[PDB]
């Protein structure tokens, strides 16, 4: 309670009851989990989407195959991806160790006079959130069966 | 009296050219349920025609006799080559429909729509039953008139048939 | 609710509510008209698909053409068989079929949400009293039950060489 | 109970005590109590010498040569007990297995208004179909147990001298039918019945058609 | 009802029902009705089967002599002639014995000759008289003639003892004659008349065979 991912739908959907009887820590953990699992998904398959028909970068002719693109990147792409994210995390656990703390919010929404019109945005980055959640793991699992993009996938 | 009763609505309102329930208005719930009766078998019958138009259901019709349901014409003709077997089983079922299963009137000879029931209220207890009056009196208008132009309908669709052979008339 | 309120608990299983996993013991009212919701609309599509895929396979089919662009007839689709065809459908047609039922489904959930309503979007009621439609709601739950097994059954049938026995 | 059980131990034999030296008597299945682990052991021991039961009698009346004069059975000529199952029509195969099935599902299912057997019920009790007509599907009329009523109406103790009866017999049942198919699969496994039943090459513990015996292990 | 009268039927053996089916409660409508109904089914098998019994034993040597029956041998099984007769001929019989016995079956008409069905309290085998039929009926299936219409009591009742121990009679025998038919020297010292090959219980064969089978 207190959060704002219910919907029409389904309702406030927990058939298993994981929040039932469960911690505002507990709480907090689990709409930081969901949150960032979705905005990794949204940049997933916006990135497979994009890059099966427009890769202009390291020669203009990497595989558009999402899991053969990432081991033809070179090593130091990696590392620097895996570095930015990591600059990013460190400051997600501060944020979570802050006294102030909603799960999601790096913006500090708690300090401005927010409303429904706010409560139902969050709303969309959630459902979008998980939209997407389905689709990255179906655009992986497509690319490892077939071996094609999900555009190409859809040629 | 009979000027507002189900039925009573639509561009004529009350239409009685020939003055029959204005002479007998006790004959209007017979008349009511002979409208009911002839309205349903005409919806029947013309969604009949349109469906059988386009899907036929698979299989023989009779493997005695070598007669299958996509080799039947779509019309009298069909009904003509159903076997005599057929027919007689068609007619019992709708002899026990008739009879016994939706028993449109009560007795004597010249029977007489059912006492603790409406003009054709022929269903027993598991029938769709609307409690909310107006829905209720709108749906039976409903009924009433769709059962009409079924009629009219049925008729146009069997005159064409007739002079023809399909019901569809050209243009 | 708790889940023994609900209509489906079955002579079959005792008349006892079946929960082997216990899903359902940390549920909540809205949640678990939610998910009554869920089985029925299932109940529903499987009854409808079993009807479908029983047409279809003994080859019943309209007389005409899908479409005239790609020249495929209802037999063509249905010759090929239950799954096949669905595949030889055109791909236009098949989202027309899937715009028209999201259509219904998104007016049916907003006027008669799965939430607050479970299962229940207001079509008309065959009988009143309460014992005969408590024992229609359970017939429904047991064929519609019933009927998501068998329209699974014919698909791996069909699919896998063999599977069910009695697969007609 | 296990002290019950030690009671009905004295019934079945009185020289041979509580034989259970595995302790399968005390033990706990399914997080289930102990009183509920030892109805479901009752049960499996009287269903299994039921089935030994009524297969001993089987085996006999079709090695012997006695056999239906219809169709499916008149068009299986082989006289090798195994043989014949494995010449069966898959369809009457499953229509055997599932037909058990189905008694097996009113054998669990209790509508009656008595405990199930690890639940306090009687161990070995098949709900009688006329006990209940509303909760059956159409009517099945004659019962599984007694169904022309020949026991109706006897005293307690003579049924439970006939329980006792039942699980000793079934016991014994259960030696004789594996003894019928060890000696089919293995011969010279038990020595009296040295010739009486035909060596059989298949598996008599697969339904349906395999080609997979214990042959790494035989003999 | 069922002790006293097997009693009367014959004392000395009293009641043998060895597989009990009077108590077995068919169809669930109750022991009362288990035993009218079987008394109801006893009464008219032995009917049938006594009238089979003799016409059987006529057709072996008697025809009418007007067509079509004219045409059909009496040397063959009696049997085989129904199989030769018009697949018309054999649907009009049935269905008339179909009258008769949706009429026994109709619960007003012996309710106003005053019976009830035989399951409840209706006593096994009043057939009723034709009156409830709607154009002229001159005569009527029991007493035709009216003949032994005022018959006496205890006769009526010594009547039902001797008719039901001469069906019980005639099932033998029908079925004897249909076993030794179908199968030659099925019944000892009956083989001598009439061996045709076929299904008794099949009364359209020669016509058609239901799809399935
Ligand atoms: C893993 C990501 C994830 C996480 C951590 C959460 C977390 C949450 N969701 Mg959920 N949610 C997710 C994904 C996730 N969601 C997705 C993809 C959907 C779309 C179906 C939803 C739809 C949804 C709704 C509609 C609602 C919530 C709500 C909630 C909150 C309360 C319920 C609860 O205790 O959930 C705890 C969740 C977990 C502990 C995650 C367990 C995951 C299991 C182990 C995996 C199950 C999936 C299975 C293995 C594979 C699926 C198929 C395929 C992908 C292979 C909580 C913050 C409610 C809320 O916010 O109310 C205010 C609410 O109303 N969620
Ligand atoms: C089976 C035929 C049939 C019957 C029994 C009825 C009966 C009825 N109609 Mg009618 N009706 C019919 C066909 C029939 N209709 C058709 C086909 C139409 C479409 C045009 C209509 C359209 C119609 C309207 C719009 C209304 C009625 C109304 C009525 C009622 C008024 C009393 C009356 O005069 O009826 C007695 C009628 C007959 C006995 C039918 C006589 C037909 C003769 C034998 C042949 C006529 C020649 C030819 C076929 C044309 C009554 C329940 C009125 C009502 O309900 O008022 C409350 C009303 O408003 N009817
Ligand atoms: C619920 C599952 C379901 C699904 C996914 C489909 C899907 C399909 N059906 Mg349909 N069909 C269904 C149920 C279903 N059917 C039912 C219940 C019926 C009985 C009325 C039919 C009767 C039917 C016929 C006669 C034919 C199809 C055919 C088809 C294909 C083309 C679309 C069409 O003509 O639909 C028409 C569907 C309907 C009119 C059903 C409306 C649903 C009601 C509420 C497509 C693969 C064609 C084919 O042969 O493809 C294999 C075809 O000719 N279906
Ligand atoms: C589908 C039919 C069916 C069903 C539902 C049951 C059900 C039961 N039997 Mg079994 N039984 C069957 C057929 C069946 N039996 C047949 C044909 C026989 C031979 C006559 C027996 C003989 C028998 C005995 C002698 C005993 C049981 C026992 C049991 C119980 C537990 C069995 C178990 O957990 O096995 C689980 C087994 C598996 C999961 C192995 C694989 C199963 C296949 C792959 C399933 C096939 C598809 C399926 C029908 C869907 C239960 C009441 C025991 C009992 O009641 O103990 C107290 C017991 O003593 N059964
Ligand atoms: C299980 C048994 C069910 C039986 C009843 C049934 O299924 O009811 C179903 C039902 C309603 C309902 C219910 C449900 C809610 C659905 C189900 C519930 O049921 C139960 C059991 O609870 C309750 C119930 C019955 O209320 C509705 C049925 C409706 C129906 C059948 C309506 C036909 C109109 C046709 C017309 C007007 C034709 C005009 C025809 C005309 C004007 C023509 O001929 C014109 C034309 O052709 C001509 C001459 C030549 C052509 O060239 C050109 C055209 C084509 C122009
Ligand atoms: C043992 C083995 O190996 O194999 C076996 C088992 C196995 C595998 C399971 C098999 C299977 C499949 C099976 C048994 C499948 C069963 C399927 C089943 C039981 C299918 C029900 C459909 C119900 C329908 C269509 C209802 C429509 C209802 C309609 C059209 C309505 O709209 C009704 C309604 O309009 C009214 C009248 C008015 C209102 O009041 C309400 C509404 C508007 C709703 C096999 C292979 O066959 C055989
Ligand atoms: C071979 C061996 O070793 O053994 C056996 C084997 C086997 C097969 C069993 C054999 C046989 C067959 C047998 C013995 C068959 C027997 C058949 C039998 C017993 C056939 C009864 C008919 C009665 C009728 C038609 C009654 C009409 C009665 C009518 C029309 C009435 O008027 C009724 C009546 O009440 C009124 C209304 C008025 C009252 O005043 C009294 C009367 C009665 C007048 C064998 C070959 O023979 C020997
Ligand atoms: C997570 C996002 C991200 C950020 C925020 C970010 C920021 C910066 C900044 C500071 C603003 C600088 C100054 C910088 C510089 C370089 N980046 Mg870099 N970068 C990101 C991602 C990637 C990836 C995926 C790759 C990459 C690369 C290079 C190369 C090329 C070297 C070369 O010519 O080999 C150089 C010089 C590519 C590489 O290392 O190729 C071997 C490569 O694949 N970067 N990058
Ligand atoms: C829920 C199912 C459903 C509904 C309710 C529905 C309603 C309507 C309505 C009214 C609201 C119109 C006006 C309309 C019109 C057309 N439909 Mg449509 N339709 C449905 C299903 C299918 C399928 C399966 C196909 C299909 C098609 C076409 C074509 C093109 C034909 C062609 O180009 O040959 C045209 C013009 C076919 C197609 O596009 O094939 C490439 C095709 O296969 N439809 N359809
Ligand atoms: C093929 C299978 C089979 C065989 C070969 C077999 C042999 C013997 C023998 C051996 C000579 C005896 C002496 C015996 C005796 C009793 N059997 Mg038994 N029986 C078989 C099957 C069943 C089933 C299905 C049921 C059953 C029962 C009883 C009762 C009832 C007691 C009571 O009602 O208290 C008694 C006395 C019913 C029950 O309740 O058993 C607990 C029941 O459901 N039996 N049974
Ligand atoms: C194939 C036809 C047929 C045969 C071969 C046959 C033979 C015998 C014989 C054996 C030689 C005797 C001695 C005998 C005697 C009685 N028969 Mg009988 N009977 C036949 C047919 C019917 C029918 C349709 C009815 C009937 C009846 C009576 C009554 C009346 C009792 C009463 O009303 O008190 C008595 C006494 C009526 C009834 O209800 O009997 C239950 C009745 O309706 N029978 N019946
Ligand atoms: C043409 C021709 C020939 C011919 C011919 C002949 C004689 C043809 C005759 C054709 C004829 C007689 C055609 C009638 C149609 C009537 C219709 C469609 C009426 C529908 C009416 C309906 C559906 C009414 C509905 C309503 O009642 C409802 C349900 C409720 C009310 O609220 C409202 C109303 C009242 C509206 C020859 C001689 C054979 C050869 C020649 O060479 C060519």
């Amino acid at each position: 309670n207190g959060m704002v991912g219910d919907c029409k739908p389904l309702g406030y959907f927990d058939p298993l009851g994981f929040s039932k009887d469960a911690s505002p820590e507990t709480m907090a953990k689990f709409r930081e989990a969901e949150l960032k699992h979705g905005r990794v998904a949204m940049l997933a398959c916006a990135g497979m989407i994009t890059a099966d028909k427009f890769h202009p970068l390291f020669g203009g002719k990497l595989s558009s195959n999402p899991l053969l693109a990432i081991t033809q990147v070179p090593k130091l792409g990696l590392l620097q991806i895996l570095l930015f994210i990591g600059f990013m995390e460190v400051f997600g656990i501060l944020n979570s160790r802050r006294p102030d703390y909603e799960p999601g919010n790096f913006l500090g929404t708690s300090q401005w006079e927010t409303t429904p019109t706010w409560d139902a945005y969050q709303l969309r980055e959630l459902n979008n959130g998980r939209l997407a959640m389905f689709g990255a793991i179906g655009m992986l699992t497509h690319a490892y069966i077939t071996g094609k993009g999900p555009l190409e996938l859809l040629d | 009296g009979v000027e507002t009763e189900l039925g009573a609505t639509g561009p004529l309102g009350y239409w009685d050219p020939f003055g029959f329930s204005v002479r007998n208005p006790e004959r209007f719930n017979r008349y009511r349920a002979v409208e009911l009766k002839h309205g349903r078998i005409a919806m029947a019958a013309t969604t009949g025609y349109m469906v059988q138009s386009f899907l036929r259901w698979p299989g023989y019709l009779s493997t005695s006799a070598n007669i299958k349901f996509a080799d039947l014409p779509n019309g009298i003709a069909a009904f003509k080559a159903i076997p005599p077997a057929g027919l007689f089983q068609i007619l019992l079922f709708i002899g026990a429909m008739e009879a016994f299963t939706w028993r449109y009137y009560e007795g004597p000879w010249p029977g007489k729509v059912p006492e603790g029931k409406a003009p054709g209220d022929v269903a027993g207890d598991l029938w769709v039953r609307y409690t909310d009056p107006e829905e209720k009196a709108f749906k039976l208008n409903a009924e009433i008139n769709n059962g009409r132009a079924a009629m009219m309908g049925s008729l146009g669709m069997l005159m064409h048939d007739h002079i023809l052979g399909t019901w569809v008339p050209p243009g | 609710l708790a889940v023994t309120d609900l209509v489906g608990a079955s002579t079959e299983v005792s008349n006892k509510v079946w929960d082997p996993l216990k899903l359902s013991e940390n549920m909540d009212e809205s949640n678990l008209k939610l998910v009554r919701a869920a089985e029925l609309k299932h109940c529903r599509v499987a009854m409808l698909a079993t009807v479908g895929w029983l047409w279809t396979a003994t080859g019943t089919h309209f007389e005409g053409m899908l479409s005239t662009s790609s020249g495929v007839s209802f037999a063509d689709v249905a010759a090929a068989g239950p799954l096949l065809g669905a595949a030889k459908v055109p791909a236009a047609g098949i989202w027309q079929m899937i715009a028209a039922i999201g259509a219904l489904e998104v007016y049916w959930e907003n006027k008669y949400p799965a939430a607050e309503c479970g299962g229940d979007f207001g079509v008309p009621r065959v009988t009143q009293d309460p014992a005969k439609f408590k024992e229609i709601q359970l017939a429904e739950l047991k064929n519609g039950r019933l009927a998501m097994i068998g329209i699974i059954s014919f698909a791996c049938a069909e699919a896998i060489p063999g599977s069910v026995p009695f697969y007609p | 109970s296990l002290s019950d059980l030690k009671t009905l131990a004295t019934g079945l034999n009185p020289v041979v005590g509580y034989w259970d030296p595995l302790k399968l008597g005390e033990a706990e299945f399914w997080d289930n109590t102990n009183e509920e682990t030892i109805g479901w052991l009752r049960h499996a021991e009287i269903k299994h010498g039921r089935v030994a039961m009524a297969g001993f009698v089987g085996f006999i009346v079709q090695a012997n040569g006695i056999k239906f004069p219809w169709a499916p059975f008149n068009a299986i000529t082989s006289t090798s007990p195994p043989e014949q199952w494995d010449q069966l029509p898959d369809a009457a195969k499953w229509q055997i297995i599932l037909g058990v099935g189905f008694l097996e599902w009113w054998s669990e299912i209790r509508v009656d208004g008595t405990p199930h057997y690890m639940k306090g019920g009687k161990p070995g009790y098949v709900p009688d179909f006329d006990a209940t007509p509303d909760q059956l599907p159409h009517w099945v009329g004659l019962n599984l147990y007694d169904p022309l009523k020949w026991s109706k109406g006897a005293s307690a103790e003579k049924k439970q001298k006939g329980l006792l009866t039942e699980l000793n017999n079934g016991r014994l049942a259960m030696l004789g039918i594996m003894g019928f198919v060890s000696e089919a699969k293995v011969p010279g496994s038990v020595p009296l019945l040295k010739g009486l039943v035909a060596p059989y090459t298949g598996e008599v513990m697969a339904p349906f058609a395999t080609d997979i015996d214990w042959s790494s292990w035989a003999y | 009802a069922l002790p006293e009268l097997s009693k009367k039927l014959n004392p000395v053996l009293g009641y043998w029902d060895p597989l009990n089916l009077a108590e077995l409660n068919f169809w669930g409508a109750g022991d009362d009705a288990t035993v009218g109904f079987l008394r109801h089914a006893e009464i008219k098998h032995g009917r049938v089967a006594m009238a089979a019994f003799v016409g059987y034993c006529v057709q072996s040597n008697v025809h009418f002599p007007w067509a079509p029956f004219n045409s059909i041998p009496t040397n063959i099984a009696p049997a085989e002639q129904w199989a030769q007769l018009p697949e018309a001929a054999k649907w009009q019989i049935i269905l008339f014995v179909g009258f008769l016995e949706v009429y026994s079956e109709h619960s007003f008409i012996l309710e106003k000759y005053g019976q009830k069905h035989y399951m409840k309290g209706g006593k096994p085998g009043f057939f009723p008289d034709f009156d409830t039929m709607v154009h002229p009926v001159p005569l009527n299936l029991w007493d035709p003639l009216k003949a032994y219409k005022g018959a006496s009591a205890e006769r009526k009742a010594d009547g039902l003892l001797k008719e039901v121990n001469n069906g019980r009679l005639a099932m033998i025998g029908i079925m004897g004659f249909c076993a030794e038919a179908r199968v030659p020297g099925a019944v000892p010292a009956l083989s001598n008349i009439a061996h045709y090959a076929g299904d008794p219980m099949a009364p359209f064969a020669a016509n058609f065979h239901l799809p399935g089978f």
